[PDB]
């Protein structure tokens, strides 16, 4: 599994979207913490 | 990172991915004791980075 | 009994997939030890 970034990706004859599992809680601080330098007091 | 945050300074809060460099600062509580046995409770800015 | 680490691994004739049986309390301590350096307060 590997991560293309790029141009606009075509998956090929072989190839499947992965899901990334985040641990939990981590997934909160992604939504939550879009700037933490002005998103800090709570 | 499991940082601390409030006032009297919980150890487990502010879970968070990032960890700022900058010169901030955290303002804690702390209750200590003189040597006339007058506890007292003060404050300190602890500028960091 | 081996453990195959690599690209997509297909069983042969003669191969069954065996149950690793981990002992009791271990299971939950990867379940919910994701990331102890963060997850460290209970
Ligand atoms: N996600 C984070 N990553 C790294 N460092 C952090 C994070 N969140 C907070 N910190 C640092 O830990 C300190 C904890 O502060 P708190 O106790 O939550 O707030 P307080 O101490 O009352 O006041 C701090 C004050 O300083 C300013 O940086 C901030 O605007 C706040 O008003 C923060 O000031 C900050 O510098």
């Amino acid at each position: 599994v590997r991560a293309v970034i790029g141009s606009t990706y075509m998956l090929t004859q072989d190839e499947v979207l992965w899901e990334k599992e985040l641990p939990p809680g981590v997934e909160e601080l992604l939504n939550k913490g879009q700037d933490p330098l002005a998103d800090r007091g709570e | 990172l499991s940082l601390s945050a409030g006032r009297p300074k919980r150890p487990h809060a502010r879970r968070a991915l990032c960890l700022l460099l900058g010169p901030d600062f955290f303002t804690d509580v702390i209750t200590i004791e003189t040597a006339d046995h007058a506890r007292l409770q003060l404050q300190l800015a602890y500028n960091w980075h």
